[PDB]
């Protein structure tokens, strides 16, 4: 995997960002929803 | 002078810009400046003026570009100081 | 001396607008009579277009002329003063970008290539400008070295004031 | 070079805009009619290739590409190889005569300067750096050696590499401590902001990044809204309420630069309103935040959620340390959230542990933890010295 990049943690895990955004759209749409 | 108390009679000039542009090139040279500065006119600009009196030029241009917040100096200042050295250089 | 009053009259009509156009005229009518004549009443015709209040264009548009039309006599001299007060529009128009570009110019020109008692001016503004730049160092660089140079110069007391 | 590597990676990020594609290459397209990019542009046009990058009329000229802008010609070669040669001929018997009038020291090294810099804008990772040697090999000033900088990072930089260059940046640091007196330090930490970006800088250069400006910035390596930019985000996003509300608070450098390029908008400026102690607010100013930052510049994309969730976290210290009792209803639920799904990466937290969040799903309530007298002071006590005894434990591993 590549040579050198921050490391640990590990890579984790990814899809959250727009998964949130998509939800900072719909929390806060259900929030508008609310 | 009679040698055996001074031997070998030697006589030190000019000086002149080229010898304060160089002991300015040294002066300013220690002091972190600004790109494109042009010292030979600074030294043209120096008329008068020796190479301890150059040292007040790098610190008068240091007085202006610390002044100016700047541990860099611009060429501007050194010119500027230079008058302002030359203004001591003259005054009293 | 009506074109003061006129002027003002002109800007009550707006014909500030017709005078507008005039000043690079008036201009040339008062270099008609003497320059030191004109960039005196020049400015100051401008300038009471600054009063009974102008837009910042008819300012500007007539101020950038001026401060050209010296260019275009022959002056270079004190349109930096017209453009101080450009700067001004500018910091009035708050472009310190137009401001400070021709501060820093207003600067180097006041700077001895023009007026240091000018240059002590231009540093409030610009410490205004900074100020309202909120660059506050800078403002007081300029402030201090309006002040300083102040002290070198005598100021308006309204300056001192500043 | 700059606008070239980031041109190169904003289309090779190419994901949100065919803008992103389109304005990046667009340039480019232009750009390797600028300069002779081809031998890199090349392989840049290989670079986001097997994803958009698959449209060229040399490499690969391919429909799910999105950017055919990463198409060539070979006139594109000819005209290279026609500048190139150029370029290297004339060169050549220039250097060749300053090898043969033995014609300057650095003024020798300067058409090779010269002929590197072609290779900059070449887009050779070759000769250039052979040059800078003989260039180097020329080199009787440090400020040959800061072109050697300036060559290392154009080096590196064209293609926003990492060690080597970070090394020679090092290396070539290392050689006078001096830093341009003043500035290099600012390249080498500039850079070395942007090296130790690679991907992190995190705490590391973050400071450093956000450190010194505008120093310098370098054009083909950088703009200086770039360092600004970078230099925020990450000090940002990792230093402290102190330091940012000291530092990015704001700063006559923001000040400046403030919604200047918009380019930003955000980054404090969000967080600063996130610092603000809001809840939802912010919650879209992240990834508001992040697809106008991180997506857009190199490392601030390729870290990723080394940012994302961490400020997420971060506020939380705040919310916690505000309430010792605080209901997560009352956060999730009143904060107008996802109550679970921001509890889930929230509860995500409970593992990543930085929470002294002592937090409900059913009664949605929040509490702290604390050091204490166990801190990590009396806390952490155990395996420093442990490592110390495995060395110790090493130490005795020696024996004979």
């Amino acid at each position: 995997q590549t040579n050198i990049w921050e490391e640990n943690w590990d890579d984790v895990e990814v899809d959250d960002d727009f998964t949130n955004e998509l939800k900072a759209e719909l929390d806060r749409y259900k929030r508008e929803n609310q | 002078l009679r040698p055996g108390r001074i031997d070998r009679k030697i006589e030190f000039p000019p000086p002149s810009v080229a010898a304060r542009a160089e002991i300015l090139r040294i002066h300013s040279r220690k002091m972190n400046l600004t790109r494109g500065i042009n010292l030979r006119k600074v030294a043209e600009k120096m008329n008068g003026c020796s190479g301890a009196d150059v040292k007040g030029v790098c610190t008068e241009a240091g007085m202006y570009a610390l002044r100016e917040r700047r541990i860099h100096v611009t060429q501007e200042d050194f010119e500027l100081a230079v008058g302002k050295v030359m203004n001591k250089n003259q005054e009293t | 001396t009506s074109i003061l009053e006129l002027g003002q009259l002109y800007v009550t009509m707006g014909a500030k607008d017709k005078l507008r156009e005039f000043i690079p005229h008036s201009t040339e009518y008062m270099m008609q009579f003497a320059k030191s004549k004109t960039v005196k009443v020049l400015k100051t015709l401008i300038e009471k277009f600054e009063q009974v209040p102008d837009s910042l264009d008819d300012q500007i548009f007539v101020c950038e002329k001026s401060i050209e039309f010296a260019k275009r006599e022959k002056r270079v001299f004190l349109k930096h003063s017209l453009s101080i007060k450009l700067a001004t529009l500018h910091y009035q128009k708050k472009q310190y970008k137009d401001s400070l570009a021709l501060i820093n110019d207003l600067l180097r020109e006041f700077k001895k290539l023009d007026d240091k008692p000018s240059l002590v001016d231009v540093h409030l503004l610009e410490s205004k400008v900074y100020h309202k730049l909120r660059n506050l160092a800078k403002s007081k660089a300029s402030l201090t070295a309006a002040r300083t140079a102040a002290n070198s110069i005598y100021c308006p007391t309204q300056t001192v004031a500043e | 070079n700059y606008e070239v590597s980031e041109k190169a990676f904003l289309l090779t990020q190419s994901k949100v805009s065919i803008e992103q594609r389109k304005e990046a290459a667009e340039f480019v397209l232009a750009k390797i009619k600028e300069e002779e990019m081809a031998p890199y542009y090349k392989y840049l046009c290989e670079e986001y290739l097997v994803n958009n990058g698959q449209s060229d009329l040399e490499h690969d000229e391919k429909s799910d590409s999105l950017n055919e802008w990463i198409k060539f010609d070979q006139e594109l070669y000819n005209e290279l190889c026609k500048k190139n040669e150029s370029k290297i001929k004339e060169l050549n018997e220039k250097i060749q005569k300053l090898e043969e009038d033995d014609e300057g020291e650095l003024e020798q090294a300067q058409a090779w300067i010269n002929l590197g810099e072609y290779y900059a804008q070449i887009g050779d990772k070759d000769n250039a750096e052979k040059t800078l040697g003989k260039s180097l090999s020329k080199a009787i000033s440090t400020g040959a050696k800061i072109d050697v900088m300036l060559t290392i990072a154009r080096l590196g930089f064209f293609y926003n590499d990492q060690l080597y260059v970070k090394e020679k940046l090092e290396a070539v640091n290392s050689m006078i401590e001096k830093g341009g007196d003043w500035e290099r330090r600012n390249r080498y930490k500039t850079y070395y902001g942007i090296h130790c970006l690679a991907v992190r800088n995190f705490k590391e250069a973050a400071k450093l990044l956000v450190d010194s400006l505008a120093t310098f910035t370098s054009i083909e390596l950088t703009s200086y809204e770039s360092i600004a930019t970078y230099a925020s985000v990450t000090g940002l996003f990792t230093l402290e309420r102190t330091d940012l509300k000291s530092k990015v608070i704001d700063s006559p450098e923001l000040l400046s630069l403030i919604s200047t390029t918009a380019a930003l908008q955000s980054i404090s400026s969000l967080t600063i309103s996130l610092y603000a102690s809001d809840y939802a607010s912010y919650f879209p100013y992240l990834l508001e935040t992040y697809a106008n930052v991180l997506i857009p510049c190199k490392y601030l994309n390729r870290h990723a959620d080394f940012f994302v969730r961490e400020m997420r976290r971060k506020v939380y210290a705040q919310l916690l340390e505000s309430y010792k009792t605080l209901s997560l209803k009352s956060m999730a639920s009143a904060f107008g959230v996802s109550v679970a799904f921001l509890d889930n990466d929230l509860g995500k937290f409970i593992p990543n542990k930085q929470l002294n969040c002592v937090i409900d799903r059913v009664n949605g309530i929040v509490e702290t933890n604390r050091p204490d007298n166990k801190n990590a002071q009396y806390h952490l006590l155990v395996k420093q010295g442990d490592g110390l005894l495995t060395k110790l434990q090493k130490y005795g591993a020696a024996v004979r």
